[PDB]
């Protein structure tokens, strides 16, 4: 981007922050667990029983 | 065929009452058990005020 911008030839240049971007560990977040609000359901078929 | 058209039927004719009639087969009256009676009724009042969550 930049470090410094005193005139248009007088300027240097830093490379910008390494900034790695990727799934969590064991895919945390990936899922609802723990949200009531939201949750999932395993049950048989007739299937009142979450 | 016609010796034996049973003669109360003819002497109420269009006038059939309930006894004259075929009706659809049907066991008698037995009355509703108690609900408090059910398999698991009282026990889910009881396990799940000792603690429990029950879900099935």
């Amino acid at each position: 981007h930049f470090a410094d911008f005193v005139d248009d030839r007088r300027a240097t240049a830093a490379g910008n922050r390494p900034n790695y971007i990727g799934f969590r560990d064991n895919f945390i977040g990936m899922m609802y667990y723990n949200s009531g609000s939201n949750t999932g359901s395993f049950s048989s078929q007739t299937q009142q029983l979450n | 065929r016609e010796e034996t058209v049973r003669p109360d039927l003819a002497a109420s004719f269009n006038d059939w009452t309930y006894d004259q009639l075929t009706q659809p087969p049907g066991t008698a009256y037995l009355p509703a058990p108690d609900p408090l009676t059910g398999p698991t009724t009282i026990r889910d009042k009881v396990l799940s005020a000792e603690g429990e969550q029950l879900a099935g």
